[PDB]
């Protein structure tokens, strides 16, 4: 996936 | 004398950086007049990102679902709308430090300065180039979403707002009208960065900068045609040099006296026989992240 650099990041679904 | 990766001064933009929180999610926003601009995925949650419907999500949000802080001072959200991947939050106070500004979309190969911010506080400023595959090789950590890129013409040209990091360690974002540079999407799905190429006009501009600074070992006596140069360039995954690139190198050729095709010939040599362990401007690789304009600024 990709990572969103919130916070707080939206990661890697990935796991 | 000298040459360095040089960013525009950041002060005009520092005074526009706010913090924007939507429940659990936090990132930066750009506060211009009485609008705050931020990446619309601030209204999501991690579970949403797989396949998110931003249209509904925005309906269920209300003005109170948004906490905007500029320094210690809270700003009240009195309206919200969405333009492409960018959220626009209307606030009660107009930003007193709003500079003269304009929203431009940049071509691949053009450079901008990035003001990296965290929780609405600036942390540092560096230079970046829009790679030919519409990604940038930035430096961003968790919480930097909403940092912006700009150029200064006393008018600030905003041209980049940060959204995500691609798997290769490389970043993707939008313009301040919400449209992604390249083919990328603010949703969790498989997104490849394309194969990249080298920005020819920029490598040339850099070689001019070297000549201006006294580093001229790589100058040769030969010349070439634009077409025969492009035939060699493309073989090395170099972008084809265009007539419009040729005009833009104009100031550098005038200052040095070296015509553009003269330099193309010197570059052809470097592309074929390498550098032989020498440094042009202390660098052992060829640099393609300085536009001709960038060279003119530092060597004016």
């Amino acid at each position: 996936x990709v990572t969103f650099h919130t916070x707080x990041p939206f990661l890697x679904p990935x796991g | 004398s000298g040459f360095r990766k040089m960013a525009f001064p950041s002060g005009k933009v520092e005074g526009c950086m706010v913090q924007v929180t939507c429940g659990t999610t936090t990132l930066n926003g750009l506060w211009l007049d009485d609008v705050v601009y931020c990446p619309r995925h601030v209204i999501c949650t991690s579970e949403d990102m797989l396949n998110p419907n931003y249209e509904d999500l925005l309906i269920r949000k209300s003005n109170h679902n948004f906490l905007v802080q500029a320094g210690n001072v809270q700003l009240r959200v009195i309206g919200h709308s969405m333009q492409n991947c960018v959220l626009k939050l209307k606030v009660d106070t107009a930003n007193p430090k709003t500079p003269k500004y304009k929203f431009v979309r940049i071509q691949p190969g053009q450079t901008f300065s990035v003001l990296a911010c965290y929780n609405g506080s600036p942390s540092g400023v560096y230079q970046c180039a829009m790679r030919p595959n519409f990604t940038i090789k930035g430096s961003f950590l968790n919480g930097s979403c909403g940092s912006v890129g700009f150029n200064i013409d006393d008018c600030v040209s905003f041209c980049y707002m940060h959204h995500m990091e691609l798997p290769t360690g490389v970043h993707a974002g939008t313009d301040l009208e919400g449209n992604f540079y390249g083919p990328f999407v603010d949703r969790q799905t498989a997104q490849a960065a394309g194969t990249d190429t080298t920005i020819t006009v920029n490598v040339l501009a850099w070689l001019y900068a070297a000549v201006i600074n006294g580093d001229r070992w790589f100058l040769n006596r030969f010349t070439t045609t634009l077409n025969d140069f492009n035939l060699v360039a493309m073989k090395y995954n170099y972008e084809p040099l265009t007539q419009d690139h040729v005009d833009i190198l104009g100031p550098l050729s005038a200052q040095t006296g070296i015509a553009v095709l003269d330099m193309c010939a010197s570059l052809k040599e470097l592309l074929q026989n390498g550098m032989n362990g020498r440094t042009i401007l202390g660098s052992a690789l060829l640099e393609d992240e300085f536009t001709p304009f960038d060279v003119v600024r530092q060597c004016s």
